[PDB]
């Protein structure tokens, strides 16, 4: 496997220095023409090419961050670096290392890393509050939806299972929102109305950065 | 900079169905050595983009011959015939012929289905959030298609559009249907200042909402 592996920071605040590395194995930085490079991926956003170097240490960058971008090489560790300087929300993405080599199995990005989300922001870490979405009553039926609401946290990710995971059919989870600078996420679950409230359904809420994991039953109103 | 434009951004097909994805670039893509160097990628949910097609029209290792890339100069096009499961997701042209390297937007491939009206679900806020001094009212839009279906709050007859966030889950790999939750954020006090509170949900070309409410004055 030529594989390539993102690692650095993963959380920064605005004005400081983004700065990544891509470990490499599979292949040698040393041959003549390789290269390895680095795209973009804001969530839910398209890819966005960041700039590439190249085994004689030639280097290519986007226009458009050439005041804030450096990219290098240690040709003996077989490691490419990326620098961001001056950095703010907007540079928060998954950060992909790429290989592209030229002159002729080359000239594609067959080789990606698996890519590091990068946050920017200035919010401190902050576990969930958690609070049940039951029905209004009577409202009212074959189906009877219940919720959970997991508010104000900071970082991602939160994991979110029903009842321990024993109740995985019907669940919807949606992704989290920013509203600023703390993360809101919900899920959805729906059963018949035989099963609930006569059964208790609960919300398993972890937050992994707070080492936060918490537990919420949908009582009926 | 030269723009890769991709054309249609949202591609519903049947399987078995033919999709073709256009490219267009605001310049020659012709490098200097004479090659195109426009390459086809997909991306799925969670994974890193992978190569499906490179210098314009061969297939990368794995591609199945249903995918087939053409075109020349600043037009070009990406055919899947008789599409598969394995073949939905995010399509995305690109350039490596001139710098900055360039990207298309993206085109999701997606599948058609019946449409299906949203099981509307409405949750006023919890007593724990109140008693912190917060108000949310959730919305749940569930198991409906297509993707694009509309969502209004209304407050005491008063249609609302401030504080809303809105939230999508990707299409269902059982049913194909999408979900959606809507939340109305407020201050607790603005909360209490009002009794009535609607959320309806109006797909497509209707005509009519689905409409869930609850009153305050009976909760
Ligand atoms: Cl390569």
């Amino acid at each position: 496997q030529v594989t390539l592996k993102e690692s650095g920071p993963g959380i920064l605040k605005p004005s400081q220095t983004l700065s990544l590395t891509c470990s490499l194995s599979g292949f040698s930085l040393r041959t003549s023409g390789m290269g390895v490079g680095w795209i973009r991926q804001p969530s839910g956003k398209g890819l966005e090419w960041l700039a590439h170097i190249w085994w004689d240490d030639d280097k290519n960058y986007n226009p458009s961050l050439k005041s804030q971008l450096t990219i290098s090489k240690d040709t003996s560790r077989n490691q490419v670096f990326l620098k961001i300087t001056s950095v703010d929300t907007a540079d928060t993405a998954t950060y992909y290392c790429v290989r592209r080599a030229h002159n002729v199995l080359g000239d594609w990005f067959a080789y990606w890393g698996q890519g590091t989300l990068v946050t920017v922001s200035a919010a401190k870490t902050t576990a969930p509050s958690v609070y049940p979405l039951a029905p209004v009553c009577g409202g009212t039926g074959s189906s009877v939806t219940l919720g959970c609401l997991v508010k104000g946290y900071f970082p991602e990710p939160v994991t979110l299972t029903w009842n321990s995971g024993s109740l995985s059919s019907g669940v919807h989870t949606f992704p989290a929102v920013l509203q600023s600078g703390l993360y809101t996420l919900s899920s959805s679950v729906t059963v018949t109305s035989s099963t609930w409230p006569s059964q208790s359904i609960t919300c398993n809420v972890a937050h992994p950065a707070s080492s936060t994991k918490v537990d919420k039953k949908i009582e009926p109103r | 900079d030269v723009l890769m434009t991709q054309t249609p951004l949202s591609l519903p097909v049947s399987l078995g169905d033919q999709a073709s994805i256009s490219c267009r670039s605001s310049q020659s893509i012709v490098h200097s050595n004479g090659n195109t160097y426009l390459e086809w990628y997909l991306q799925k949910p969670g994974q890193s983009p992978k190569l499906l097609i490179y210098k314009v029209s061969n297939r990368f290792s794995g591609v199945p011959d249903r995918f087939s890339g053409s075109g020349s100069g600043t037009d070009f096009t990406l055919k899947i015939s008789r599409v598969e499961a394995e073949d939905l997701g995010v399509y995305y042209c690109f350039q490596g012929s001139h710098v900055p390297l360039t990207f298309g937007a993206g085109t999701k491939l997606e599948i058609k289905r019946a449409d299906a009206a949203p099981t509307v679900s409405i949750f006023p806020p919890s007593s724990e959030q109140l008693t912190s001094g917060g108000a949310s009212v959730v919305c749940f839009l569930n198991n409906f298609y297509p993707k694009d279906i509309n969502v209004k709050w209304k407050i005491d007859g008063s249609e609302r559009q401030n504080g809303v966030l809105n939230s999508w889950t990707d299409q269902d790999s059982k049913d194909s249907t999408y979900s959606m939750s809507s939340t109305l954020t407020l201050t607790k006090d603005e909360y209490e200042r009002h009794n009535s509170y609607t959320c309806e949900a109006t797909h497509k070309t209707s005509t009519s909402p689905i409409v869930k409410s609850f009153n305050r004055n009976e909760c």
